């Protein structure tokens, strides 16, 4: 049950990236970090906050801030090397 | 033929246990099935 | 002195094969339990729940996505963008 | 509810049982919990001398109460027990032959 | 590692019960001593000494298990029951 | 349930000729963790509080 709930927050924040990857790909048209990152600075603000906020959502899932914070401590199942 | 060889391979030649055995399927499938298989896979990485 | 004829000698039909023995107890209440819930609609019937339930994913529900997905049809391009450049078309 | 009878002991055994096990886990230091421990006792020396059922049955549920209140979050467990965090590492499997299904292949 | 015997259960049950100061007498112990009669106890030291032995030897007791060890040596074979030690 | 009294399945919790409930999987050992220490209407109150 403690795997299942550390997958199924962190298929949460998963789901936000593959919103936030295809407005990538969308906004874009490509998903190499050299071509996102010259042309960065030229895209409007609004998409860039529509972006930025997915791909956190993502990050605060994995890297476990409090929005869904309970499965790091809930994974002391798993034995002491893991 | 068929039932006294089943049966009795399933309550006890009949008296033996080993390995080779060729199944009714592994013939056409292993030899047939498998490299047409390799085959449209070969023709579908070269046609690419 | 109307009987099928003399000349049939039917036999009794078998379904063949090896009796293969039980892998698993059947437990009564299990299996009463899922007959109870896979046949579930024969014993349906309205009420109050019932009536809110279908009330929201039937009819609220769908007038509700149809409402954004008809207003949002030629909203949005995102696809070359600038700062002060608004997105909406309209 | 009722006077000296054992049915009434195995209530005041469970609940004392539950007291000092519930004391057990609120404190960190051993001093301090083999006092309080001692007074816990003295509580109960100071009770189980009641003649009514009135009085009894009123203190009874009172302290059941006031046993409820001092309830912790997570009680101490041995590892290897339900509570715990060894039970069910490696259950043995029992030991079956293997039942067989089909006539033909294994 | 660590396994247990009988007798190193003998020799933990009654030093405990020997550093228990309501007992009657430090020599009056048997392996078949009532805790109840012949030591001496009432109804809820009896307890106390179920809750001193089920922390000491690092096991935990339901309720309708805690009773019926009413000997030491019915104590003695219910704890060589459990494969915790 | 309590864990000590003996069942057929200890995993499960469970006799093996024991009526199911009316909505079982809420009920089962792989339901939700369902804590018992606070009323759920009072730890929405100290959660928000917080
Ligand atoms: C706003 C309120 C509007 C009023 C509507 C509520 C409505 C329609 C819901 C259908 C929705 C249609 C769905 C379409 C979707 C929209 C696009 C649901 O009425 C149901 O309400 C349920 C809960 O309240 C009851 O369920 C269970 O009850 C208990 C049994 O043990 C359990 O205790 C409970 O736990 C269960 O839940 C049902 O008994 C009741 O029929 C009708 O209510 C009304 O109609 C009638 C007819 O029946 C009711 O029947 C009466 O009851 C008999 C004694 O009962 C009498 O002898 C008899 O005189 C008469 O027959 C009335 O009572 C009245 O209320
Ligand atoms: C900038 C904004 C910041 C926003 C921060 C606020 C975010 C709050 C939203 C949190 C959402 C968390 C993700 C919800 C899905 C997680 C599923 C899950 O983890 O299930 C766990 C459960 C087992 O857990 P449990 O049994 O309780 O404990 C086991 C330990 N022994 O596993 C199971 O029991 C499996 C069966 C239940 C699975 C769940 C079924 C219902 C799923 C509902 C999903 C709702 C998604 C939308 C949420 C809207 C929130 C507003």
């Amino acid at each position: 049950k403690s795997a299942l709930s550390a997958v199924l927050m962190n298929r949460f924040g998963d789901a936000f990236f593959v919103l936030g990857l295809c407005v990538i790909a969308y906004v874009f048209g490509t998903l190499n970090y050299s071509t996102i990152f010259a042309t960065a600075y030229l895209i409007n603000t609004d998409l860039l906050v529509l972006i930025m906020l997915a791909l956190f959502i993502a990050a605060m899932a994995k890297s476990a801030q409090f929005g869904l914070h309970n499965w790091l401590t809930l994974a002391m199942e798993g034995p002491t090397p893991v | 033929l068929k039932d006294y060889y089943y049966n009795g391979r399933r309550i006890l030649w009949e008296i033996k246990r080993e390995g080779a055995e060729k199944e009714d399927w592994v013939n056409q499938m292993y030899f047939l099935y498998a490299p047409s298989l390799i085959l449209l896979l070969i023709v579908m990485v070269y046609k690419s | 002195e109307l009987k099928p004829s003399s000349a049939i000698q039917r036999g009794p039909l078998n379904k063949g094969g090896w009796d293969a023995p039980h892998a698993l107890h059947n437990d009564g209440a299990i299996d009463r339990y899922a007959h109870w819930r896979t046949f579930y609609q024969e014993r349906f019937k309205y009420t109050r729940a019932t009536g809110k339930s279908t009330l929201i994913f039937l009819v609220a529900f769908p007038a509700l996505i149809g409402y954004v997905a008809y207003q949002s049809e030629g909203l949005f391009e995102f696809a070359g963008k600038r700062r002060g450049e608004s997105v909406t078309t309209r | 509810p009722v006077p000296f009878s054992a049915a009434n002991k195995k209530l005041v055994t469970s609940m004392y049982r539950q007291s000092l096990k519930l004391a057990r886990n609120w404190i960190s230091n051993r001093q301090l919990f083999r006092q309080k421990a001692v007074e816990i006792r003295h509580k109960f020396d100071q009770n189980a001398q009641i003649s009514n059922p009135r009085l009894l049955a009123r203190t009874l549920d009172e302290t059941r109460a006031h046993l409820y209140e001092f309830r912790h979050p997570d009680p101490i467990v041995p590892p290897s027990f339900p509570g715990g965090t060894k039970y069910e590492r490696n259950v043995p499997p029992r030991m079956e032959k293997i039942m067989q299904h089909n006539l033909y292949e294994p | 590692a660590h396994v247990l015997t009988k007798d190193m259960i003998q020799e933990r049950i009654v030093a405990l019960l020997e550093s228990f100061d309501k007992v009657n007498d430090a020599k009056n112990i048997t392996a078949t001593a009532n805790l109840t009669s012949d030591l001496g106890l009432d109804s809820l030291d009896v307890v106390e000494v179920v809750m001193a032995i089920e922390e000491e030897f690092g096991l935990e007791i339901p309720d309708h298990d805690a009773d019926e060890i009413k000997t030491v040596q019915q104590a003695i074979d219910y704890v060589s029951a459990q494969p915790a030690a | 349930k309590n864990p000590y009294k003996k069942y057929d399945d200890q995993q499960d919790r469970r006799n093996l000729e024991e009526p199911l409930s009316v909505n079982d999987d809420l009920y089962d050992m792989w339901s939700p963790d369902r804590f018992t220490h606070f009323k759920n209407q009072d730890a929405l109150k100290y959660f928000i509080g917080f």
